[PDB]
C-alpha cells in the first residue's frame, strides 16, 4: 500500500460549491490514496521527518502515529467564481485544486 | 493626393461648399465629396466609433458635446490671430471643456417668415393667431404651417414662457434641474395642442408640408431659419421677415444654434480638413459661395458677417437670436432633445397629456450622466484586429439564370501606396465571373482566383498585381461611382457591391446570396452575410479614461458591437492578450451586443465577464451562460464600469457585427 | 481535535541513524496532530482539495477518506553525516528534519 | 629605513658577509643581522611558514627544493647579464621546476686534508688505512679522524663503490629507485664499521671532535671541506689537501653542495634582499671577503673563481667535485637524508646491522612524494588572523622579593609608520613595574595602563603615543639588544621578554609568571604562556594548489599548527567564513596539530572535518569527539586530502600554538 496518487471525481452541489463555483459541474481531484511504511520508495521521495516518525512509530505505534500519504504538489483549474457583489469572476487559474504529486509527511 | 469627406444637412448650401472643395482641389489635388445623409447626427456617432466616417461634419454645435465626449472629435488648434478672426462666444459654443472642438460657421435662429400678400401685418401675440386662422380659412387659406415633428421649431414658445432645458450657474449646467415641467412650458405647449384641437393646425405637419405651403401662398406664415429663404426667393411669394410673436406678453426665446465643423478623430486627413475648413471655407469667398447656394444668416466671420447684418432678414434673425438662448452643447442634449420630440408628438396627436408629456419629459431629458471623458488610445497601449461582414455600403442580390454575375468593390486607403489580399471563393457546381475595382490610391494586390472564369476591370496605373493575369482584363473609365456601377450592369448582373475604406484582406464568396433579393441598392451599414467578410487595415480608435473617485486600480476593457441590420443570432469570437500584466491583474471585460450576439471568449488570466445575451469559452465550452440586461449607450456602459469598481477603462472599442475580434494590451 | 503542532523527541539511535547521524544523540522533531474536520480553520490555511475531499467524505465516509494533517514546513538541523568512505561530513543545514508549521491536505 | 637578517652555518665566513652587510648599510642604510642558528635548514621551514624569518638562507641546494616545494621562497629573476656572469650548472642547481629559486654562491666538495708532517705520504686507497692507523698508533697518534655524526662525510665511500641516492634518468629522479642497499653500498659501510670495529676510530667522533684532532696534530688525516681551511691555516699544522683515497679500485663520488642564498617569501624587503646578494655579494671584492673569512672552495662568480683556481686546495676541491656527484635538490632529500643519518648511526655505535640499517634505509629514503606545488595565496582570495602565545624569541622569569619588575619588548616593523595597540592587564593584589620597548620603523602607539605604577624607556623620536604620559620616562640608549638586557636588568628583574615581528596588537599579563624559573634566558620559539598574546599584523602567507588527476571541486582548507614546545592540552579556536560561496559547496577542513591540542570550531555552511586529537563545535558544545590520526608532513597533509578526492586546496597555512584563528575565503 505505498503511497500513490489515485481518481477522485467532484461535483460542487454535493460539497456546497455550486453557488460561487458556477463551472465546472464535476472535475477531477485526484487523491493521495495508500499507507506510509518504510522502506520508503524513492518516487515518494519522502521527508526525513516521515521515515523518522514512521520508525518512532514502528517503535511506539499506542504513542506515536504513522506517516501519512498526502499530495505534495497541486495545479490550477479554470473556474467561475462569484462575489458576494455579484460579479462573475473567471479565475483561470484557480490554484490548489487538483493533486500533481503524492508523497509521505 | 488625398480626399475630403463631409457631412451637413440637406437643407443647407451644400453645392456652394462643395464649390469651395472645387477650389480647394484644384489647389491642392485633394477632391473633395460632400454629402447630405439623412439623420446624419444621429448616424455620425455609429460609424465614427468604427473608423469609418467623413473626414468632416457640419451641424450645430448642440451635438458635438456628446460626439467629442465619446473621443469622436479631434481638438482643433487655431492660431490667436486666426481665433481673432472669428466672434469668441462662437468658440465658446464649440468649446466643451476646455478645448475647441469644432469651427464655429455660421449662427442660426428660428424667425417668422410672413407673406406680405396675404398678412400685410403678421401678429405680434401668439394668442390673435387663432382668430387670424378663421379670417383666413373665411377666405381659403390658413394662418400658420410650420414643422411639428421637430421640436427644435416648437421650443421658442415653450422657453416663451420661462421654459427651460438645464439650469444654469456658476459657469455650468444643473443637468438634474430641468425646466420643461415647470408653468410656462405647460402654458406654451398647451397653447399649441389648442391651436391643433381647433384645427388651426395639423398635428402631422412637417418641414416639407410647411414650406410648401408657405411658399405656394397656401398659409400666410411659417417659422424657419435662414436657410428656407432661398426657396422662398425662388418663389412667388413677397415675404417678409421678422421677430416671433410674444407668449404671455413675453418675447419667444428660440434656441440658438451654431453651425460648425468638427473633424472626424479618425480621418488621416486632419491637416488638410484645417487646411479646407481654415483657409478656404472661413475665407469671405467661401462663406460668400454657401451663403449665395443658402443664405447661413448671420456667419461667424466678423468680415463677412459686417456686409451680412445689411440684409434686414438678418438682421431679424439677429434680434430673435438675441432674445432666446443658446442652446447647451453638453452630451445630455441628445436625450433632452429626444424625450421633448416624444412629448411633443404625444402632445399634438393626442396620445399624451400635456402635464403627463411634460412631466415624463422632465424624468427622460436629464439621464444617463457622463462618468468619464474618452480619449484615443495609442496603438502601442491597446490594439483591435477584427473581421467583420458590414461594410460603409453595400448591397446583395441575386441574378436567376444569369450567365455572368457581376461583383463591385469601392476600396479607399490613405494617401500612400496599400497593399490588399484578395480571396475570390468557387462556389459549387461553369458560370463565368466580372470583378470591377476602383481605388483611389495605389494599391499592391494578392488576388487569388482558383478555378473561377474570372474578368477583372480596374487601373492598370493604380493597381499592381504580385501574380498578373494577361487576358480578360479591362480599363476602368473614369466616371463617379453611380456611373461606374451602371457601366459594371451593363455586362451583367450585378449579384454584390460593397465600399470599403482601408481594408487589409477581403474575402469574397460567390453563390453564398442571402434571402431573395434581385436589385442590388446599396444601403449604408448594410449585411453583407456569408457574400463577403474583410479585414480592415485601420480599427476603431481605441479610447480609455479614468474613472474619478474609484478606489483602487481595476482594469476595465469595453467591447461594443453596433447594430446589426436584421440578422439571425450570431457568435462573435473575442481573444484578449494582456502583454505585461501583473501575476494578479484584476480586470474586467465588457462585451455589449444586440440581443442576438452570443460570445465566444478566450483569454489567457484572470479577469472578470460581463456580457448581454449568452457568453461560453473555450474551456467547457457546452453550457451557454445567459448574459444580463447591460446599458445601451457609452456612458451607460462605463457607468456600469464604476459600478463594477473599476477605476480605469484601458480599452474601449465599438464595432458592427463581426464574426472575429482581438484585443492586445499594454501600458505594464 | 484541529491540526496542529505537538512535540516529538527522537532518538538517532532508535531508527538505526546513530550509524551515519553521530551527532546529535536525541533532538525535537515536532509532529502535526489532531482531525482535519471542515471548517477548516484560517491558520491551518487547508488547500481546497483538503476541503473538497473532507466534504466528499462527510458525504461517503466508507468510500473517500479525510483530509490529513500533516507538516506544511520543514526546517534543518545541524548534523554530522558519515560518507561511505568514511569521513565526518557536517551538514549546517540538513534540511527537511523538523516541522515549522502544520495543515490538512 | 630597512633591515635584512640572514642565516648562515656557523662554520663559514659569516664575518665577512657580516662586513658586505656592513658596506650595504651604509650604501643604502639598510642593516644586516647575520646570524648562524643550529640546524638552521630544519628551523627555517618552520619559521617562515609562520611569516617569522630571515630575509635571506644560505644553504646547500639540497633542502632548497623542498622549501621553495612549501612555497617558502621567492623566486629569482636576474637579468640574463647576470645570469652570465656565473656558471649554468649552478644556476641548474638552484633551478627546480624551471623557476631560480636561489642565487648560487660557491661549490663545496669535501677533500682529504692531510697532516704533512705526520704523513708526508697520504694513502690512494682506503683499505691501507688500517695498517697506517696501527703504525701511527705504534707512534701515539691515530690515522684518521672526521665527522660521523653527519652522513654528508660518509657519502663519499658509500657512493664509491656504486652508492646512489636517487636514480636519475630522462631529465627526472625515480624516488621509486634507491641505491642505498644495493652491493657497493654495503660494500663501503661494512668496511666503515671494520674500521670502528678495529678500534681504528672512534663512532662517536664528531666535526668538532675531527677538528680539533687534526688541527693539534693527534691525527695524520682528516676529510673536509673549503671552509675548514682557515682554522687550519691558524694551526701549526703543516696541512695538504688531495684527492680522496679509491674504495675497491674506483675513485670516491662525494655529494657535491651548491651554497646557495634564498629569499624568504615572507620578507617584504624581496627588493633589497636582490640588491644585497646580486650586486654585493655576487662582486669580486664580496666574495673576496667572504673567502677571506672562510674559503668558499670554488666560487660560482666566474671571476673571482678564475682567481681562485690557483688556489691548489681549490684545485682539489674541483678533482674530488668532478668525481662525484651534484646533489638532488628534490625535497625528498630531506627524507633521505634522514634515513641514511639514522642508518650510520645505528650501524657505527652497533645497534643495527649494515644489511639491516641499509634495508631499512632503502624503504625509509624514498617517502611523502610530492601531491601538487604549493603557491602563495593573495589576500584577497585568502585572509587569516589568529593570536599566539609564541614569540620569535621569548623567555617567561619570576622576581621573588622584587619591588621593581621589569618587562622587555623587541618589535620590528615594514620600513613605514606603522600602528599598534598596546595592553598591560594589572595583577590581583603595588608592585612599580618598568616597560622597555625597542623599534626599528616608526610606531604610532596605543597605550593602555590602568592602575599600574609603570616607568617607560623608548625612542621619543620614534614612538608617537595617541594618550602620553609625561614623568616617568626614559629615553632608550642605542645599544645591541643583549646590551639593551642588560641594561634593563641593572634597574630591576627581568620578568619576560620577547621579540615580536610586525605586531597589530599585543596584550602583557603582571603577575601571571609560568613554572619555576628565575632568570630570563631568550630561547627561539619559546611559549609565553599566560604572561604574552599578540595578534601580528601579517600572517603566514596564505597557500595553495590544484591536485592534479582529482575528478570534481571540492575545496580544501589546511591549517596545521607547528610543534608548541612542552605545554599542557591546549584548545584552539577557529573561525571559518566562505563569502561567495555556492549553496551546496562541497569543502573540507584540515585541522593538524600536536597531540595535547583539541579544536574548537565556528562555521556556516556545510564542510568536511578531518582533525587530530578531539574536536568540538558551538553547536552541541559539549561530546567531544576523537580526532584520527593525520600525515604530519605538509606534503603529508596534502595527500590526505587528495585521499579526501579534494581537487583543489583553496587555503593552507601553519601556525604556532595560538589560542584563535580566524579565515576568510574567496574566489567564487
Ligand atoms: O429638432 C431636434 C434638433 O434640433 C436642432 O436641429 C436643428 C438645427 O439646429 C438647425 O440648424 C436645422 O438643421 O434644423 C434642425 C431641426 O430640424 C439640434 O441642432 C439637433 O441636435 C436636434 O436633433
Ligand atoms: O649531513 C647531512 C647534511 O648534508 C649536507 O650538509 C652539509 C653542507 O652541504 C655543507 O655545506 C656543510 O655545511 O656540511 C654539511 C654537513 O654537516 C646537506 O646540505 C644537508 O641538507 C644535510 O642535512
Ligand atoms: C482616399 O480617400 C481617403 C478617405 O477619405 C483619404 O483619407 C485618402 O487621403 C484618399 N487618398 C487619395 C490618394 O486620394
Ligand atoms: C486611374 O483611373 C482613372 C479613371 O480611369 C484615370 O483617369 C487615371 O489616370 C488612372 N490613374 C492613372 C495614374 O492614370
Ligand atoms: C625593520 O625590520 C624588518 C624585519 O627585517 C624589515 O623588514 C624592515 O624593513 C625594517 N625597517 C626599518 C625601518 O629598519
Ligand atoms: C632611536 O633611538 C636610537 C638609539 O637611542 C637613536 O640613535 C636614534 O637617533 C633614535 N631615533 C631618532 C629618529 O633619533
Amino acid at each position: 500500500s505505498h503511497c500513490q496518487k489515485t481518481s477522485l471525481r467532484v461535483n460542487f452541489e454535493d460539497i456546497g460549491w455550486d453557488s460561487w463555483i458556477i463551472a465546472p459541474k464535476e472535475y477531477e481531484a485526484y487523491e493521495c490514496k495508500g499507507g506510509c511504511f518504510f522502506p520508503l520508495a524513492d518516487d515518494v521521495t519522502p521527508t526525513k521527518h516521515a521515515i523518522v516518525q514512521t520508525l518512532v512509530h514502528l517503535k511506539f505505534p499506542t504513542k506515536v502515529g504513522k506517516a501519512c500519504c498526502v499530495p505534495t504538489k497541486l495545479s490550477p483549474i479554470s473556474v467561475l467564481y462569484k462575489d458576494d457583489m455579484g460579479v462573475p469572476t473567471l479565475k483561470y487559474h484557480y490554484e490548489g485544486m487538483s493533486v500533481a504529486e503524492c508523497g509521505c509527511r | 493626393e488625398g480626399k475630403l469627406v463631409i457631412w451637413i444637412n440637406g437643407d443647407k448650401g451644400y453645392n456652394g461648399l462643395a464649390e469651395v472643395g472645387k477650389k480647394f482641389e484644384k489647389d491642392t489635388g485633394i477632391k473633395v465629396t460632400v454629402e447630405h445623409p439623412d439623420k446624419l447626427e444621429e448616424k455620425f456617432p455609429q460609424v465614427a466609433a468604427t473608423g469609418d466616417g467623413p473626414d468632416i461634419i457640419f451641424w450645430a454645435h448642440d451635438r458635438f458635446g456628446g460626439y467629442a465626449q465619446s473621443g469622436l472629435l479631434a481638438e482643433i488648434t487655431p492660431a490667436a490671430a486666426f481665433q481673432d478672426k472669428l466672434y469668441p462666444f462662437t468658440w465658446d459654443a464649440v468649446r466643451y471643456n476646455g478645448k475647441l472642438i469644432a469651427y464655429p460657421i455660421a449662427v442660426e435662429a428660428l424667425s417668422l417668415i410672413y407673406n406680405k400678400d396675404l398678412l400685410p401685418n403678421p401678429p405680434k401675440t401668439w394668442e390673435e393667431i387663432p382668430a387670424l386662422d378663421k379670417e383666413l380659412k373665411a377666405k381659403g387659406k390658413s394662418a400658420l404651417m410650420f414643422n411639428l415633428q421637430e421640436p427644435y421649431f416648437t421650443w421658442p414658445l415653450i422657453a416663451a414662457d420661462g421654459g427651460y432645458a438645464f439650469k444654469y450657474a456658476a459657469g455650468k449646467y444643473d443637468i438634474k434641474d430641468v425646466g420643461v415641467d415647470n408653468a410656462g412650458a405647460k402654458a406654451g405647449l398647451t397653447f399649441l395642442v389648442d391651436l391643433i384641437k381647433n384645427k388651426h393646425m395639423n398635428a402631422d405637419t412637417d418641414y416639407s408640408i410647411a414650406e410648401h405651403a408657405f411658399n405656394h401662398g397656401e398659409t400666410a406664415m411659417t417659422i424657419n431659419g435662414p436657410w428656407a429663404w432661398s426657396n422662398i426667393d425662388t418663389s412667388a411669394v413677397n415675404y417678409g421677415v421678422t421677430v416671433l410673436p410674444t407668449f404671455k406678453g413675453q418675447p419667444s426665446k428660440p434656441f440658438v444654434g451654431v453651425l460648425s465643423a468638427g473633424i472626424n478623430a479618425a480621418s488621416p486627413n486632419k491637416e488638410l480638413a484645417k487646411e479646407f475648413l481654415e483657409n478656404y471655407l472661413l475665407t469671405d469667398e467661401g462663406l460668400e459661395a454657401v451663403n449665395k447656394d443658402k443664405p447661413l444668416g448671420a456667419v461667424a466671420l466678423k468680415s463677412y458677417e459686417e456686409e451680412l447684418v445689411k440684409d434686414p432678414r438678418v438682421a431679424a434673425t439677429m434680434e430673435n437670436a438675441q432674445k432666446g438662448e443658446i442652446m447647451p452643447n453638453i452630451p445630455q442634449m441628445s436625450a433632452f432633445w429626444y424625450a421633448v420630440r416624444t412629448a411633443v408628438i404625444n402632445a399634438a396627436s393626442g396620445r399624451q397629456t400635456v402635464d403627463a408629456a411634460l412631466a415624463a419629459a422632465q424624468t427622460n431629458a436629464a439621464a444617463e450622466t457622463v462618468h468619464c471623458d474618452l480619449q484615443p488610445v495609442g496603438p502601442e497601449r491597446g490594439e483591435v484586429t477584427y473581421t467583420t461582414s458590414q461594410v460603409s455600403k453595400g448591397c446583395v442580390a441575386q441574378a436567376p439564370n444569369a450567365i455572368l454575375e457581376v461583383h463591385v468593390l469601392f476600396l479607399e486607403f490613405p494617401t500612400g501606396p496599400s497593399q490588399l489580399e484578395l480571396t475570390l471563393q468557387a462556389s459549387k457546381q461553369p458560370r463565368e465571373v466580372l470583378l470591377v475595382l476602383s481605388v483611389n490610391s495605389s494599391v499592391f494586390l494578392h488576388l487569388q482566383a482558383l478555378g473561377i472564369p474570372l474578368h477583372l476591370a480596374y487601373n492598370s496605373s493604380l493597381v499592381t498585381f504580385q501574380e498578373p493575369p494577361g487576358v480578360n482584363t479591362t480599363e476602368l473609365p473614369s466616371f463617379p461611382k453611380t456611373q461606374i456601377l451602371e457601366w459594371a450592369a451593363e455586362r451583367g448582373p450585378i449579384t454584390s457591391a460593397a465600399e470599403l475604406n482601408d481594408p487589409q484582406s477581403i474575402l469574397l464568396r460567390l453563390g453564398q446570396a442571402q434571402g431573395s433579393l434581385s436589385f442590388c441598392m446599396l444601403e449604408a451599414s448594410q449585411d453583407m452575410g456569408r457574400t463577403l467578410e474583410w479585414r480592415p487595415r485601420t480599427p476603431a480608435l481605441v479610447r480609455g479614461c479614468h474613472l474619478e473617485g474609484v478606489a483602487g486600480h481595476k482594469e476595465a476593457h469595453i467591447l461594443r458591437v453596433l447594430p446589426g441590420h436584421s440578422a439571425g443570432p450570431r457568435t462573435v469570437t473575442v481573444k484578449v492578450e494582456l502583454s505585461c500584466a501583473p501575476g494578479d491583474l484584476d480586470a474586467v471585460l465588457i462585451l455589449q451586443g444586440p440581443p442576438y450576439v452570443s460570445w465566444l471568449i478566450d483569454a489567457n488570466h484572470n479577469m472578470q465577464i460581463w456580457t448581454t445575451g449568452e457568453y461560453s469559452f473555450k474551456i467547457f465550452p457546452e453550457k451557454n451562460i445567459r448574459g444580463f440586461k447591460l446599458p445601451d449607450t457609452p456612458q451607460g456602459l462605463l457607468g456600469e464600469a464604476r459600478m463594477l469598481n473599476a477605476s480605469i477603462v484601458a480599452s474601449f472599442v465599438e464595432l458592427p457585427l463581426a464574426s472575429i475580434v482581438s484585443l492586445h494590451a499594454s501600458s505594464c
